[PDB]
RNA sequence: AGCUGGAGAUACGCUUUGACUCGGGGAUGUCCGAAUGGGGAAACCCACCUCGUAAGAGGUAUCCGCAAGGAUGGGAACUCAGGGAACUGAAACAUCUCAGUACCUGAAGGAGAAGAAAGAGAAUUCGAUUCCGUUAGUAGCGGCGAGCGAACCCGGAUCAGCCC
RNA sequence: UGUAGGCGAACGAGCCCUGAGUAGGUCGUUGUUCGUGAAACGAUGACUGAAUCCGCGCGGACCACCGCGCAAGGCUAAAUACUCCCAGUGACCGAUAGCGCAUAGUACCGUGAGGGAAAGGUGAAAAGAACCCCGGGAGGGGAGUGAAAGAGAACCUGAAACCGUGGACUUACAAGCAGUCAUGGCACCUUAUGCGUGUUAUGGCGUGCCUAUUGAAGCAUGAGCCGGCGACUUAGACCUGACGUGCGAGCUUAAGUUGAAAAACGGAGGCGGAGCGAAAGCGAGUCCGAAUAGGGCGGCAUUAGUACGUCGGGCUAGACUCGAAAC
C-alpha cells in the first residue's frame, strides 16, 4: 500500500494540471500585517520548481 | 536402519521348497529351502558353498576349523520351478478341500 | 515448437544487480558511499531542518459528474440513445456518479440524449441541430 | 535452492598456487600470500616488458662506443658520422653485431669519419 | 491441411492465428504456466528468531576476542540465514488474451507440421491397449515419436494412458506446454476444434 | 509358517487341533502426580472403618446440590476475558506512537467468539452472526507533527432461526 | 513387492399487557477514524432517577418535521482460526545444510530458573581374515575370503594447511616485501626438442595486502595458516522509470466457482476519457474580480492507454551483515 502525508492535502500543493505543483505565497499571512498593499495582495497562488518530485509522492492520489 | 523388506515381509517360497537361482554365479543351480528368513529377505538352499574359516575360536575347541557352510541369499532365486524351470506363479487354485491357495505356471501345482 | 528452442524476447528480461561480489563490478561498498546514512533503512522523505511549510485553506468534500463529450457522440451514427441504458453498452464506466455532457466539437446530425446534467451551451448546439435533451424531471 | 561454494573456490585457489611455483616460503604454498606476491609480480611484469627495451638499448650503445674508441672515435662522433652520411639507417643492434665483426666495423668507422671532415 | 478418421474425413477450417511468434509470446506463456503450477515450499531458519538460542554470549569488551552477542547469527555457523527462501506464491495472472493467443500459436505450430485431427474412428475394443497400438500404428504412430492425445471418452484414453510415447489429456484442459512438449498432437475435432 | 523386541550373542523352546504379526474389543494394571484417609523434602512415612480365617479386597479430601450426578488437573498453536509494558518513532521529548503489541492471569472447546436489529443508513432500501475481495489510504483522526485509519453500497464462502 | 482393477469380515469408527433502581442525567472516563473538539452514541465507578402505544430510543451539539427501530431475559450449527498428530507433495536441505538431535533436550554448564553439543558410510553378501611369522601388547607382514584387502573393521572417496622420506639443481665475504626481465650453468622431454619444462648463478630493476585517508611500505587498523559457514533479500491488488509482450481508445480482474498429469469461468472493482476552484459549483472552459490584467487548463504537438514479465529506484516491515552501554 501507500499513503499521502495529510499535511499536503490542504496545503499549498495543488497536483492539478499537467502534473505540476502549484503552491501558495507565504510571507505575511495571518501574522502582523502593516506594510505594502501590493505585497499583501501578492500572497495567493504561484508555483514551485525544483521540489515537485517530492510533492508528487506526497499525494499521488490528488487529495 | 533401513528395514530391507521393500517386499512387505511377504515371501514367495515356503521352507523346504525346491528352488532355482536366477542370478549370481549360482544362476541355474538347484536347491530345497533349508531356511527362510522373511523380514531380512534371506534364503538358504544347499549348494551355496562358502568357506568360513576359524580355528582361532576357543569355544568349539582350542583350535577349531576352516569349514564349508551355506551363505544365505536374497529372494533372487526363482521361487518355484516345474518340468519348466524358472518362471512366475499364479495362485488361488483350489486344493482337494479348496482351503489351500496353490501355485501354477502354465499349469500345475507347488 | 520443441520447447528447448523457446527464448523470451530479446531485452524482455534483464538480469539482476549483484551489488557486492568484488572488483570486476561494484566492489567494496555496494552502490553506497563511505559512511553516512547509507547503512540500514530509515528516514523516508523530508529535509530534517524544516518542512517547506506553507499555510492551508481547507475544505473536505466534492461530487463530480461523469463526462460525455459530443464529439465522440456525433460519430455514433445511431442516435436517439437513452442515457443509462444505451450508454452502458458502449462505455460510460462510473456506476455511482451522475452523467453530464460537455460542448466539445460540433454536434452535426440530430439526436436525443437523456443525460443527468448538461452545460447551458450544450442545449444550444444540441437543439440548434434539432435535438431534445431530457434531464431527469 | 542452496548453492554452496564447494568446488569453485578451490579451483581458483589451485590456479593461483600453480602460477606461484618458483616462489620462496609461503609465497609458494599458502593461497593468500601466493595471490599477494602475484600482485606485486603483475606490477613488476608490466614494468619490465617495456623497460627491457631501455636496458637492451643501453647495452647496444654501450657496446658501440667501445669499438668506436677502439679505433679512436667515440659513440657521439661515430653515430654523428654514420648519420652525416644519409645512407646509414641500420639499428644500433646491427652496429653491435658489426662490433662483433671488426673488419666491417672499421669500414663503417672510416666511412663515418670521412663524413665529419 | 486437415483430415479426420473413420467417422468423417471433411476439412474443418485451416485458418490459424498469427504465424507462430518465434518464442516472443509462446515462451512467456509456458514459463508462466510452469511457474503457476510451481508451489512455494522452501523454509529456512530466520536470520535470528527461528533458531534455538538465548542471550548475550559474553562481555562487550575486554574479553580480547571478536565483538559478538549471540549464537544464532548468520555469520555464526550455528545457523539462521540471512536472505534464505520463504514460502511464496510465484503464481500470477497472465492476461487472458495471451493465454488464448498462446494456445492458438501452439496449435498453429502443430498444423504446419506435426498435428492430426480425429472424429472418433478409434476402433478400440474393450479399451484394450493392443487395439490402441494397432489403431494409432495404422496412422503412422509407430512409437518413434512423442504423442499427445486429447479425447473425452474415458474408454479410449483409458486404453492409451499406459503407452510410454502417448499421454492422455482429458476435456478442455489443454496445455500449451503439453503440446509444445510432445512431438505430435491428435485432437477430438468434435470438441474445441469447432467453435 | 515361521516366531523367540532393537540386539547384532549362546542356551532353553513355542508353533499347521493356527503360532507370530496385524486390526477390534475385553482383564490385569505396584507407587508418585489434580492425589483426594492423614503427613511429606513427589515416587516415600503413619492410621482408621467395614469383608472378617488369613493372606488379600473396598471406603475414609473439598465444592455444588436431598438424590442421582457433576467439578478440581492437563493440553503445541488457535479463542474469549480480567490486568496491562518499555525499548522505539517522533532524528530531543511529555500529548502521540510503538500497542491493547509483548507478558501475566481466568474460562473453554475441537474450535472459540458473535449472532436473529430500541441496527446500518439516506433509497421512504436493507433484514441475523462470522470470513474473503472491494470500496481505500476515500472519509477522517493527529504537538493537524511522526503518523493513525473506518463504515455503508457492491461481489463471494455459509446461510436455520428458535425459546421464555 | 507392487501398480491399474476387483473383492473384503463376527466386533470397528463416521451428520388492561410487552423485561426499570433502568432508559435518561451530572461528575470521572473510555471504544470505534473520535487525542474535548461543535462531541452525538455506546460503556461503566459515584450521586440521582422516567414513560407507556394519542408510548419509548436513534438519525453525531440542539430544535421542529420526516424516516429507521422496540432496549433493560435466554439458546442457537455452518462458513472462520491453529496444527501437538496422520497422509500426500516439493525448480526444499542432504551430515558446518537441514529440527538443537540422521536423534539427545542426552553429554556437558548452572544452587536455580535455564542454557546445551559434535553426529553418519566395510561389503553384493560377513564370506568379517583359519593358519603361519616379529612383538606381553598394540601394530604389522604373509596366506587365504572376495570382483576389489589399490575394501580389514581408526574399514567410500581422502582436497589444504601441517609433519616427513627419497632424488635433480643448488647454498657457508652475504645487505635481502621475497618478486620482474635479461643472460649464462645443470638437469629432463607423456598438451614436450620448443618463441620448451624444472632449477640455478650473475646483472638491472622493484616501498606486503586491505581499510581509513589531504596523504600509507609504513613505526596507522584488521589478520598465525588451510579449509569450509559468512552479508544488498523477501513481501504488497503499493508509487515511480526503462525495456519487452498482448489488446488497444479502450485495457484488466479480485475474492471465489467448477475442474485439476491440464485451466477456464468469475466485471464486484481498478486505470485512461476534463479541467478550474478553498467549495457551492460551473464546464473546454475555470478561479481571482465590480469585466477583461493574470493563474492553472483544452485547442494546437489530439505525443495513447492498459494488463502482465523482467529490471533501476522509492516506500513500509529486521530491510546489506555483524556490534552496544541501556529500557
Ligand atoms: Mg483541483
Ligand atoms: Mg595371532
Ligand atoms: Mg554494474
Ligand atoms: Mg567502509
Ligand atoms: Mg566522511
Ligand atoms: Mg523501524
Ligand atoms: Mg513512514
Ligand atoms: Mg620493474
Ligand atoms: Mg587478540
Ligand atoms: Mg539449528
Ligand atoms: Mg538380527
Ligand atoms: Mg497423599
Ligand atoms: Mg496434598
Ligand atoms: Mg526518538
Ligand atoms: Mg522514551
Ligand atoms: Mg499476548
Ligand atoms: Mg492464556
Ligand atoms: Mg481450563
Ligand atoms: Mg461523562
Ligand atoms: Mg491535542
Ligand atoms: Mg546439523
Ligand atoms: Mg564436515
Ligand atoms: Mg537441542
Ligand atoms: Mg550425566
Ligand atoms: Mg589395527
Ligand atoms: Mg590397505
Ligand atoms: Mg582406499
Ligand atoms: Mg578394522
Ligand atoms: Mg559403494
Ligand atoms: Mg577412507
Ligand atoms: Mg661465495
Ligand atoms: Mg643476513
Ligand atoms: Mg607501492
Ligand atoms: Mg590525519
Ligand atoms: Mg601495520
Ligand atoms: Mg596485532
Ligand atoms: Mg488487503
Ligand atoms: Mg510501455
Ligand atoms: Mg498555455
Ligand atoms: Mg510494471
Ligand atoms: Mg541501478
Ligand atoms: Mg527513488
Ligand atoms: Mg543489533
Amino acid at each position: 500500500p501507500k499513503m499521502k502525508t495529510h499535511k499536503m492535502a490542504k496545503r499549498r500543493i495543488k497536483i492539478t494540471g499537467t502534473g505540476k505543483v502549484m503552491a501558495f505565497k507565504s510571507g505575511k499571512r495571518h501574522q502582523n500585517t502593516g506594510k505594502s498593499g501590493d505585497e499583501i495582495r501578492g500572497k495567493g497562488k504561484g508555483f514551485v520548481l525544483a521540489k515537485a518530485e517530492w510533492a508528487r509522492m506526497k499525494l499521488m492520489l490528488p487529495r | 536402519p533401513s528395514a530391507g523388506s521393500h517386499h512387505n515381509d511377504k515371501l514367495h517360497f515356503k521352507k523346504g521348497d525346491t528352488v532355482i537361482v536366477l542370478s549370481g554365479k549360482h544362476k541355474g543351480q538347484t536347491g530345497k529351502v533349508l531356511l527362510a528368513l522373511p523380514r531380512d529377505q534371506k534364503v538358504v538352499v544347499e549348494g551355496v558353498n562358502v568357506i568360513t574359516k576359524n580355528v582361532k575360536p576357543s569355544m568349539t575347541n582350542p583350535q577349531g576349523g576352516q569349514e564349508q557352510r551355506e551363505l544365505a541369499l536374497h529372494a533372487s532365486k526363482v521361487a518355484l520351478v516345474d518340468p519348466e524351470t524358472g518362471k512366475a506363479t499364479r495362485v488361488r487354485k483350489q486344493i482337494v478341500d479348496g482351503k489351500k491357495v496353490r501355485v501354477a505356471v502354465a499349469s500345475g501345482k507347488t | 515448437m520443441k520447447l528447448h528452442d523457446l527464448k523470451p524476447t530479446p531485452g524482455s528480461r534483464k538480469d539482476r544487480k549483484r551489488v557486492g561480489r568484488g572488483p570486476g563490478g561494484t566492489d567494496k561498498t555496494a552502490g553506497r558511499g563511505h559512511k553516512g546514512q547509507k547503512s540500514r533503512s530509515g528516514a523516508g522523505k523530508g529535509a530534517f531542518f524544516e518542512g517547506g511549510r506553507s499555510r492551508l485553506i481547507a475544505r473536505l468534500p466534492k461530487r463530480g459528474f461523469n463526462n460525455v463529450g459530443t464529439t465522440y457522440e456525433v460519430v455514433k451514427l445511431s442516435q436517439l440513445q437513452d442515457l443509462e441504458d444505451t450508454t452502458f453498452d458502449r462505455d460510460t464506466l462510473e456506476a455511482y456518479r451522475l452523467v453530464r455532457r460537455k460542448n466539445r466539437p460540433v454536434k452535426l446530425l440530430a439526436s436525443g440524449e437523456i443525460s443527468r446534467a448538461v452545460t447551458v451551451h450544450v442545449d444550444a448546439a444540441s437543439a440548434a441541430a434539432i435535438k431534445a435533451v431530457e434531464a431527469a424531471g | 535452492p542452496r548453492a554452496k561454494t564447494g568446488i569453485v573456490r578451490r579451483r581458483r585457489h589451485k590456479k593461483v598456487l600453480k602460477r606461484a611455483k618458483g616462489f620462496w616460503g609461503s609465497r609458494s604454498k599458502q593461497y593468500r600470500n601466493a595471490f599477494q606476491t602475484l600482485l606485486n609480480a603483475a606490477t613488476y611484469e608490466y614494468r619490465d616488458r617495456r623497460n627491457k627495451k631501455r636496458d637492451f638499448r643501453r647495452l647496444w650503445i654501450q657496446r658501440i662506443n667501445a669499438g668506436a674508441r677502439l679505433h679512436g672515435m667515440n659513440y657521439s662522433t661515430f653515430i654523428n658520422g654514420l648519420k652525416r652520411a644519409n645512407i646509414d639507417l641500420n639499428r644500433k643492434v646491427l652496429a653491435d653485431i658489426a662490433a662483433r665483426e671488426p673488419e666491417a666495423f672499421k669500414a663503417l668507422v672510416d666511412a663515418s669519419r670521412n663524413a665529419r671532415q | 491441411a486437415q483430415i479426420n478418421v473413420i467417422g468423417q474425413n471433411g476439412g474443418r477450417t485451416i485458418e490459424l492465428p498469427l504465424p507462430e511468434v518465434n518464442s516472443g509470446v509462446l515462451h512467456e506463456v509456458v514459463t508462466w504456466q510452469l511457474a503457476s503450477r510451481r508451489r512455494g515450499t522452501a523454509s529456512t531458519r530466520t536470520r535470528a528468531q527461528v533458531s534455538k538460542t538465548g542471550r548475550k554470549m559474553y562481555g562487550q569488551k575486554g574479553t580480547g576476542n571478536a565483538r559478538h552477542g549471540d549464537r544464532s547469527v548468520p555469520t555464526f555457523v550455528g545457523g539462521g540465514v540471512a536472505f534464505g527462501p520463504k514460502p511464496r506464491s510465484y503464481d500470477y495472472t497472465l492476461p487472458r488474451q495471451v493465454r488464448q493467443l498462446g494456445l492458438a500459436m501452439a496449435i498453429a505450430s502443430r498444423q504446419e507440421g506435426g498435428k492430426l485431427v480425429a472424429v472418433d474412428g478409434f476402433d478400440i475394443a474393450d479399451a484394450k491397449t493392443k487395439n490402441f497400438i494397432s489403431w494409432a500404428k495404422q496412422n503412422g504412430l509407430d512409437g518413434t515419436e512423442k504423442v499427445l492425445l486429447v479425447t473425452d471418452d474415458e474408454n479410449t484414453r483409458r486404453a492409451a494412458r499406459n503407452v510410454s510415447w502417448v499421454s492422455v489429456l482429458p476435456v478442455a484442459g489443454v496445455n500449451v506446454y503439453d503440446i509444445l512438449r510432445h512431438d505430435r498432437l491428435v485432437i477430438d475435432a468434435a470438441a474445441l476444434e469447432i467453435v
